[PDB]
RNA sequence: AGCUGUACCGGAAGGUGCGGCUGG
RNA sequence: GUGGGAGAGGGUGGUGGAAUUCCCGGAGUAGCGGUGAAAUGCGCAGAUACCGGGAGGAACGCCGAUGGCGAAGGCAGCCACCUGGUCCACCCGUGACGCUGAGGCGCGAAAGCGUGGGGAGCAAACCGGAUCCGGGUAGUCCACGCCCUAAACGAUGCGCGCUAGGUCUCUGGGUCUCCUGGGGGCCGAAGCUAACGCGUUAAGCGCGCCGCCUGGGGAGUACGGCCGCAAGGC
């Protein structure tokens, strides 16, 4: 499971200014942390499919986020997409 | 009633022609039959409806009245007896359903000189249907039923004649007993094991039904798939698939292997 | 032609049927008993006066070996159960426990149709 | 009366208290119902729990023989 | 990085040499994969309900672990290789919940 | 008790196996 | 985001006994076994009732509830690891980032199929008896692929707002006999309904989006197309 430190730093090493937690960009990281691991969990257990909703859900809350962030402000946006190496 | 009109028009009875009844009953079958028939011979066995069915039958005189059941009397002992001059004979049986299916078959294998039967059954076993191989209908009884005789449902019943009221729908199929054997057989007894093995299990593939099924098997796994190979039989067919020739072939390539 | 003079009695009552069973400490047993000694046949060998038979068949064939003291362990749910036990008490013997002892499963093998529908 | 009235504190997820698990135990080996026992919903559903640990241990019964009529 | 209790029941009938030399087997094994000990209490022979490989005795240990979660079960695996160690047991150790107030 | 998906009936005025529902 | 909670949610790796069957020893033996009644069947190479020692398979008795979890199908021996959903308190961050969803993609009780294992008990078809009982193959189990149906039902699509209460129960939090959230039921205001009934878990008052109906039978049938090895499904 995700411990407390590696989470923190995810939040302070994104943060777009001190003691921000709640901006798009910081969401966006953790989801990506998150189906990252649920990912490799399902790419071990390959008959687990009820997890694989969850995965669903992220993987689309995720892309409204994105999709959000790209209609606001296309430079950040890119910025992020190439800091968390998402699409490939 | 009065369906008992439309069954003798599909029975193709004729005055040169002799009929026997199997379940006459209250005699309402041989009533109507009487007026169309020159011989009627009716088996019988319920001694407790003997006495009534003795008298009401005495308007007609070419009644006969034969007191032992088909199962254990000779049929042929019966035609020879009464039926000396008559072209052919037919079979107009109305007895209950669980005691008829046997019956059928055994005036069957005994290959009597009989041409047809035009008898009641149910609507789903109506001799299982027109027996076109690729159907649920299709069957072990339907190559039995098919191998000795040509069989077809003239018309089916609903409502009631006999019983107050049943659930199930009925039908009325008639035969014709055909001169031989629809192809040649090297053994009657190693072709109806064959049939049997084959139908042991309808939903697997013919393959695992003769390889599992058939005595030995396991050891001829090798032989089985190279005489089905040369039988121009796919493995993966399934039973419900392969014909009365077919199954003659596939017979005949079994043995001497 | 043990005399143990004390040993453990063992009783299965099944719906169809009641045997009685003596033995030692030890578990080797030295007498039995069923309706079918007695002499009755079919459904009367599941009715209790079999049971209160072969109860004392029991004993005797006991009394026989010299045993005096016995403890009775039951099995099964019979119809004959408890009469067939105020017996092999009144027979003449000093029983010391009686203790039921009816083998059910943990949830384990399927049964006949018979036992099915169980809610 | 029920059987938590008369007892002392105790703690239930320590599976190894065995002289206060038994009289949570019937004659036979079996968990009481809530009726006999007067435990909470919670309570009861950790009870069971503790007392399959403590039965998998070895410490109570699978079953015992009732000594009766 | 978590923190378990250790059951072990193991066959009564040993001398000191016997049992002593399961005990270092034990430690020793519970010590390789990075374990810490805290606590340990042995509470030597208690009453079975019921006997377990054809004994109705047992000498029962318990030890309070932390060590890594990942290598729990292998753990599990190697302390039931003994011959003599009837029952393997490990639990995550959690809050003493009261009741009865 | 009835109904129902499915799978079979060479003693089929219907029968049985695996489930499911009360519209008992 | 921080701090916590409950739970048969799922997957993987293992072990705990009760019971059935079989095998190896002990002792004992005239019948066991079955129905309303009976009959097949097992036994002098000595059965059942009994004790001890092994083998193997499947399921998890009391707790167990009208209870809980999940989007459905569904999920209960115990432990460990990985993992999904959800709830409450703080009211800390982003500033509309939301709802629905034709097609697509995935899941989908049971029954059924293929490539291999396994097989204790039960059991279609089938073998016998008196006309329900005794055996018995597939199957029920595991791994990987298919199949995609149902009384798949609360016969009630999803989201949000408003509209009296009372009672029982599951699980949180507080200033603790009460107050405040989130679930599961029962009576009932107004209101709705053809009626039965529903009634803050609406079948009421409304808004948004999707699916479906146009009298019964013929008939979920015929032809065509798509899927599947086949049964068959849309």
């Amino acid at each position: 499971p995700i411990t407390k430190e590696e989470k923190q730093k995810v939040i302070q090493e994104f943060a777009r200014f001190p003691g921000d937690t709640g901006s798009t960009e910081v969401q966006v990281a953790l989801l990506t942390l998150r189906i990252n691991r649920l990912s490799e969990h399902l790419k071990v257990h390959k008959k687990d499919h009820h997890s694989h909703r969850g995965l669903l859900m992220m993987v689309g809350q995720r892309r409204r986020l994105l999709r959000y962030l790209q209609r606001e402000d296309p430079e950040r946006y890119r910025a992020l997409i190439e800091k968390l190496g998402i699409r490939g | 009633t009065n369906i008992l009109n439309r069954i003798v028009d599909h029975a193709e009875v004729t005055e040169k022609t002799g009929v026997i009844e199997i379940g006459p009953g209250i005699g309402a079958l041989t009533e109507q039959l009487a007026k169309r028939a020159k011989k009627v011979v009716a088996f019988e066995i319920d001694q407790r409806l003997l006495p009534i069915l003795k008298d009401t039958l005495s308007p007609y005189e070419n009644v006969t009245v034969i007191h032992q059941d088909v199962l254990k009397a000779d049929v042929k002992s019966v035609i020879e007896e009464q039926f000396q001059d008559c072209d052919e004979i037919m079979v107009v049986a109305n007895l209950p359903y669980y005691v008829t299916t046997p019956i059928i078959m055994k005036l069957l294998e005994e290959h009597l000189p009989l041409k047809g039967i035009v008898v009641m059954l149910q609507k789903e076993v109506a001799e299982r249907m027109a027996a076109d191989p690729s159907s649920k209908e299709y069957g072990s009884l339907s190559i039995a039923v098919q191998f000795y005789t040509e069989a077809k449902t003239v018309m089916i019943v609903p409502k009631t004649v006999f019983v107050p009221q049943p659930n199930v729908d009925s039908a009325v199929i008639r035969l014709i007993l055909r001169d031989g054997p629809a192809v040649d057989v090297e053994n009657e007894s190693f072709f109806f094991q064959l049939i049997k093995a084959s139908f042991a299990q309808r939903r697997k593939t013919l393959l695992n039904n003769l390889v599992n099924n058939l005595p030995e098997g396991k050891a001829q796994k090798s032989t089985i798939e190279q005489v089905l190979e040369e039988t121009n039989i796919d493995g993966k067919r399934r039973g419900e698939s392969l014909s009365i020739e077919e199954f003659a072939a596939l017979s005949n390539g079994l043995y001497k292997a | 032609k043990r005399q143990v003079a004390s040993g453990r009695a063992y009783i299965h009552a099944s719906y169809n049927n009641t045997i009685v069973t003596i033995t030692d400490p030890d578990g080797n047993p030295i007498t039995w008993s069923s309706g079918g000694v007695i002499g009755y046949k079919g459904s009367r060998k599941g009715t209790p006066y079999a049971a209160q038979l072969a109860a004392l068949d029991a004993a005797k064939k006991a009394m026989a070996y010299g045993m005096q003291s016995v403890d009775v362990i039951v099995r099964g749910t019979g119809a004959g159960r408890e009469q067939a036990i105020r017996a092999l008490q009144a027979s003449g013997l000093q029983v010391k426990s009686i203790v039921d002892d009816t083998p059910v499963p943990h949830n384990g093998c399927r049964p006949k149709k018979k036992f099915r529908k169980a809610s | 009366a029920k059987v938590k009235a008369t007892l002392g504190e105790f703690d239930l997820r320590d599976y190894r208290n065995v002289e206060v698990l038994k009289r949570f135990l019937s004659e036979t080996g079996k968990i009481l119902p809530r009726r006999r026992t007067g435990l909470s919903a919670k309570e009861q559903r950790i009870l069971a729990k503790t007392i399959k640990r403590a039965r998998i241990l070895g410490l109570l019964p699978f079953t015992e023989k009732l000594v009766r009529k | 990085m978590r923190r378990y209790e250790v059951n072990i029941v193991l066959n009564p009938n040993l001398d000191q040499s016997q049992l002593a030399l399961e005990k270092e087997i034990i430690q020793r094994a519970l010590e390789n994969y990075g374990a810490r000990v805290e606590k340990v209490e042995e509470l030597g022979l208690r009453r079975l309900a019921y006997p377990i490989a054809k004994d109705p005795q047992g000498y029962f240990l318990w030890y309070q672990v932390e060590m890594p979660e990942d290598r729990v079960n292998d753990l599990a695996r190697e302390l039931r290789i003994r011959d003599n160690v009837r029952r393997v047991m490990v639990v995550k150790s959690q809050e003493p919940f009261l009741a009865n107030a």
